């Protein structure tokens, strides 16, 4: 198929990354501690 | 270019700086993925947040980001002096990169250089008299399959040409942006001879598989 | 007095005796007659160390920087 | 001279720049050059005679 | 065996190079994704490992490691500790464009992937990294992975088991080290992108402490179409060692630059000529080709004229196959002058752990700058090779091999120009 | 290259030549050098007294 | 029981598991050269001078981080172990200013005894010479940047037994300056401590710094006051 099946990627907007991490969020197992809360606490 | 601070106001903290409380549920988005025990890590996420929202970063906001994720500074400033994104010196509302190494400079990048520098006037690595011409050039960006590049914030332009110079340099003084793809025809990444892709309608899932 | 100079009675004051046993040391000082304080011989101490360690996840050994 | 700076100092051109002949003229004025541990002799011909160095 | 191999249509391990029939989960189901997945899954990793060296998956990227081999040393017995599984995306040797079509046409086989290496060796979480030129193929990124959720078919759950998958995405900041080995694993730490210490791997301590690994895009893509295909179709187009499928582009000077995918073999002429347009100014115009990209020495006239696209023929040739930049270059230009260039760009992307790649690089680039303008003597071109050979393998990473090996490609090859342009200087100041 | 008065140089219209380097001191074959050092108000380093004796000095 | 075999050019010796080849070759006496390592301190691996042909591998590797597998052997004194020691010792003097009189470490360097017992004699790089300017980190501590070898050895000790965190690396390639980003003046607890630490003569005493160099000066055993440690 010879035609450009994209332009999807055309009307991305300079907040769209941030905006899709920020979607994203859930199911999202606790990424597992240790210790501290920090290198310094 | 001079990696230390000397502080020169409109910089020096208190520079008056502070964020949206709609960024700040995306700050603790950026600061809900990454595991607890390692906060640490979320420090270049949240200095692209803090460039995306007041165009280049001032040193009040390396503070704000320290106070935020609770970390001594001096990685903030580190994660700041070390990478290419963040540019410390302020700079206007477009920023240009004219990309030019190994296809693009050998594919003739010195017509493009030499088009922006007798458009714009201002030298090659310096700023502009007004806003939205910072001009830089740059090293490799990846998109090499074309002419050599030009990126825009957020944005690429190929296969150019002086007059597709004049072309986009008047239409973003206009402020009528046109569109981050190829040009001169051929739609994406192309060979663009007589179609030596593949034609047929692909049938995936149906033929000869095993194991499945 | 005259040009700023650090004098000294002491004939003795620049002599080393460089020896390779504590032994031989105590056993000459005892020969030739004077006295002598010995102070004992200290290594630096084995640890232990890996840059794995310095790469750790729950534990508090993290490099920070780097 | 021998052409082994580690030895011999260098001259002024090299020494005014360099760095190797600079570094091998600062710590060969200061420290001297190693010399591995054992017992020599020799002699030669003085005009007395045997002029022995041990 | 094949007569040095050729693209037969279908045989595309991925059809829709750019611009076709739609972008889209479904577009997806229709190219060939979601189909019989959950039968491959839940078989046991070991077949799906059994399956990848059964193809007998090259490692892409550049550097040669099978994907087969570190995927098994990805069979640890779990502990308290997760997995992690880190796709790399960043474009280096610059000339590449090599998943910057992948990843803007073509996110759902991606995902096909990621998910199917977080399956076969007991990973968990996957992050993918992308460089940060690339904010708006990563909003893309951002929309297919909406799309992939909104399905409800990823995310918690996989495939309707009881198997949950989170994928993240992390921007780069604009680097070369970023795509590198290591660099990455503590990129995404948080701290400033530096390569750790080899002899602990990171299948042993990677993400933090945890048994991670990284994949390349082109591994992720390639890697649900074997599990989904037969065992060693893929393994029939090319030699033994190296098997498949890749992607040979010209980015560089050649009539429309361009991008296709081939087979692991490949007459070079075929290659440049009778599919991208033609050489600028005819087969005879060009001074030279360099494979790779940019981490691989030259190869002149007469050695391109008959040398076959292998790594094993690369390695017989004394360079090293990468991606994307199989190019040639005109005699109108100066090679002193193009590599001087990237041994600037060397300079200006180079972390500064290793003492000699710093002061190596710094040396090479003020001795090509003395050799542009050609005020040298050839006993400094020799100790330009000495130098060369005093660098590689001296370091932590490759990026100091890969500023060592173009110097040692100059000075195997192009000698005379070399001295013509000393002597033309001799000339010029007497 | 007569070897006699033992004399000082200067820069060209310039302060003193001597940085109290003590190179002379360490070669010094019968310690004649006598050389304490101390920086002035300006920041370079200088002096406070450089001695020769001409009893010790073998020349 | 817990033992290792390695030979150091044909004597065998035993090593304890996890720990480097360095130690073990300080064990035997033989002092390999380095600039990074240090027993006070984690390891980094940055100054590249430790490499030494252990055998069976084309590629020579680093001592001061390798794990020590049984039966080793470990050629010091083999050709290209001394040929990559000339390598790294003329790459250390490039960018390295003519300083040797003005510093504060005449008698007390290190890439001067060093390069006497290891380097080359005669140099090359004619041209270029960079040349990093100094900052001000503390009116205690003289400061010259122009003669950091980048070492990353004060940083480690800050971020280790300091814990400041304020010296840091920025830049890439050549261009790394080593310090503190925003003209603050350092000032800590244990920082008079940096000057021996810095093995070159980049960080020295500011109320010492021009009274003597260290051959003239005696040595003599006491005991500390002011502090119950001594
Ligand atoms: C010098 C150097 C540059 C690299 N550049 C990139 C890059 O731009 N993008 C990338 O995805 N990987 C890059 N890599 C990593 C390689 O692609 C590596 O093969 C990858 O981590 C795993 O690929 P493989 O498992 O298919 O062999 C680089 C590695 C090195 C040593
Ligand atoms: S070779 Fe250079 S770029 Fe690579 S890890 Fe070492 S210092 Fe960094
Ligand atoms: S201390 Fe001696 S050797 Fe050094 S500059 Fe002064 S006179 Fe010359
Ligand atoms: S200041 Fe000294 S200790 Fe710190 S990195 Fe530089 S040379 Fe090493
Ligand atoms: S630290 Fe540098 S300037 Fe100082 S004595 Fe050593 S080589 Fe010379
Ligand atoms: S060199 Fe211009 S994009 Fe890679
Ligand atoms: S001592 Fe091993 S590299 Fe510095």
């Amino acid at each position: 198929n010879t035609t450009y099946k994209n332009l999807q990627h055309h009307d991305y907007s300079t907040y769209t990354f941030l905006d899709l991490n920020l979607d994203l969020s859930k199911f999202r197992m606790p990424q597992p501690s240790s210790g501290r809360e920090s290198p310094r606490h | 270019a001079l990696f230390v601070h000397r502080d020169t106001p409109k910089n020096n903290p208190e520079t008056p700086f502070d964020f949206t409380p709609e960024n700040y549920k995306r700050i603790e988005a950026i600061v809900k993925n990454y595991p607890e025990g390692h906060k640490a890590a979320a420090v270049l996420p949240v200095l692209d947040l803090a460039q995306r929202q007041n165009g280049w970063l001032p040193i009040s906001a390396m503070n704000k980001v320290a106070e935020i994720l609770q970390v001594p500074p001096m990685r903030v400033y580190e994660v700041a002096t070390f990478y290419t994104m963040y540019n410390r010196k302020p700079v206007g509302k477009y920023h240009i990169q004219v990309c030019t190494t190994t296809p693009c400079m050998l594919r003739n990048s010195d017509s493009i250089l030499e088009a922006i520098q007798k458009k714009l006037g201002i030298k090659v690595g310096e700023t502009t008299p007004d806003k939205l011409f910072t001009l830089i050039e740059v090293e490799c960006l990846g998109a090499c399959v074309n002419a050599p590049m030009v990126q825009i914030n957020d944005n690429y332009y190929e296969d150019l040409t002086p007059k597709d110079i004049e072309e986009i340099i008047d239409e973003l003084k206009a402020g009528k942006i046109p569109k981050p793809g190829p040009r001169s025809g051929r739609f994406s990444c192309e060979p663009a001879g007589g179609l030596t892709s593949l034609t047929e309608p692909p049938k995936g899932p149906g033929f000869g598989v095993q194991a499945g | 007095p005259l040009m700023g100079w650090a004098s000294t009675a002491d004939p003795l004051s620049n002599l080393v005796l460089t020896f390779s046993t504590k032994e031989d040391a105590i056993a000459f000082a005892e020969k030739n007659g004077w006295s002598y304080d010995v102070e004992e011989r200290k290594v630096p101490k084995p640890k232990s160390k890996s840059y794995g360690a310095n790469f750790s996840w729950n534990k508090r050994t993290r490099v920070s920087t780097k | 001279k021998v052409d082994d700076a580690k030895v011999s100092p260098p001259k002024r051109a090299e020494m005014k720049t360099s760095m190797e002949s600079l570094i091998h003229h600062f710590k060969l004025y200061t420290e001297g050059y190693q010399v591995p541990p054992g017992a020599t002799y020799t002699a030669i011909e003085a005009p007395k005679g045997e002029f022995g160095v041990y | 065996k094949t007569s040095f191999g050729s693209l037969k249509d279908e045989d595309r391990i991925f059809t829709n190079l750019y611009g076709r029939h739609d972008w889209r989960l479904k577009g997806a189901q229709s190219r060939g994704d979601w189909y019989k997945t959950k039968e491959i899954l839940l078989k046991g990793p070991d077949w799906i490992l059994g399956e990848v060296k059964t193809s007998g998956l090259r490692g892409r990227g550049g550097a040669g490691f099978p994907t087969g081999l570190k995927w098994s040393f990805m069979n640890k017995p779990s502990d308290g500790r997760p997995k992690y599984l880190v796709v790399n995306a960043d474009e280096g040797e610059p000339g590449t464009c090599k998943d910057r079509e992948i990843i803007r046409h073509d996110p759902h086989k991606l995902v096909e992937g990621c998910l199917v290496g977080g399956r076969a060796m007991g990973a968990r979480a996957a992050y993918i990294y992308i460089r940060g030129e690339f904010y708006n193929e990563a909003s893309n990124l951002q929309v297919a992975i909406r799309e992939a959720y909104e399905a409800g078919l990823i995310g918690k759950n996989a495939c309707g088991s009881g198997y949950d998958f989170d994928v993240f995405v992390v921007r780069g900041a604009g680097a070369y080290i970023c795509g590198e080995e290591t660099a990455l694993i503590e990129s995404i730490e948080g701290k400033q992108g530096k390569p750790r210490l080899k002899p602990p791997f990171p299948a042993d301590v990677g993400v933090f402490g945890c048994p991670t690994t990284v994949a390349n895009v082109e591994t992720v893509a390639v890697s649900p179409t074997i599990c989904r295909r037969g065992g060693a179709w893929f393994a029939s187009f090319g030699r033994e060692r190296n098997s498949g499928t890749k992607l040979f582009n010209i980015s560089g000077h050649v009539n429309n630059p361009c991008t296709v995918e081939e087979e692991m073999s490949v007459p070079l002429k075929e290659l440049i000529e009778k599919h991208a347009g033609g050489v600028t100014g005819g087969w005879d115009n060009l001074l030279a080709v360099i494979p790779g990209g940019s981490s691989t020495p030259l190869i002149p006239k007469s050695v391109c004229e008959t040398v076959l696209m292998d790594f094993d023929a690369l390695i017989q040739a004394q360079t090293g196959l990468g991606t994307a930049a199989v190019i040639v270059m005109d005699r109108s230009t100066d090679i002193v002058k193009a590599i001087a260039r990237l041994i600037e760009f060397y300079k200006h992307e180079s972390c500064g752990q290793c003492t000699p790649c710093r002061e190596g690089v710094d040396w090479m680039n003020k001795v090509m700058a003395r050799f542009v303008r050609g005020d040298a003597r050839p006993a400094e071109i020799d100790s330009l090779w000495e130098i060369s050979k005093q660098i590689e393998g001296h370091t932590i990473c490759a990026l100091g091999d890969g500023a060592a090996w173009p110097v040692q490609g100059l000075i195997r090859h192009f000698r005379p120009e070399l001295e013509e342009r000393m002597q033309r200087f001799a000339q010029q100041h007497q | 290259r007569f070897r006699g008065e033992h004399a000082l140089r200067r820069y060209p219209s310039g302060e003193e030549r001597c940085i109290a380097c003590k190179l002379c001191e360490a070669v010094c074959p019968a310690q004649a050098i006598t050389i304490e050092a101390e920086p002035r108000a300006d920041g370079s380093r200088r002096t406070t007294r450089y001695d020769i004796d001409m009893t010790k000095c073998i020349y | 029981s817990n033992l290792i075999e390695v030979f150091v050019d044909g004597q065998s010796v035993m090593v304890e598991p996890g720990t480097t080849v360095l130690q073990a070759c300080e064990k035997v006496g033989m002092q390999i050269p380095r600039f990074c390592y240090h027993e006070r301190l984690s390891v980094a691996g940055n100054c590249r001078m430790c490499l030494v042909e252990i055998e069976k591998a084309p590629k020579v590797v680093a001592a001061c981080a390798m794990p020590v597998m049984k039966g080793w052997n470990i050629l010091t004194n083999s050709e290209k172990t001394k040929k990559a020691r000339e390598g790294v010792m003329e790459f250390l003097l490039a960018n390295h200013p003519l300083d040797c009189p003005i510093c504060d470490q005449g008698g007390e360097c290190d890439l001067q005894d060093q390069s006497m017992m290891f380097g080359s004699d005669r140099s090359r790089f004619l041209e270029g010479k960079r040349a990093v300017e100094d900052k001000n980190i503390g009116p205690l501590v003289k400061t010259i940047m122009t003669r950091c070898i980048q070492c990353t050895r004060c940083i480690r000790f800050a971020s280790e037994i300091a814990g400041v965190d304020d010296l840091g690396t920025t830049g890439r390639g050549n261009d790394m300056q080593v310090g503190t980003y925003i003209e603050k003046m350092f000032m800590s607890e244990l920082s008079g401590n940096i000057i021996d630490i810095c093995p070159v003569g980049a960080l020295t005493s500011k109320p010492y710094a021009f009274t003597a160099r260290p051959w003239e000066t005696r040595k003599t055993e006491s005991i500390d006051v002011m502090d119950a440690v001594g």
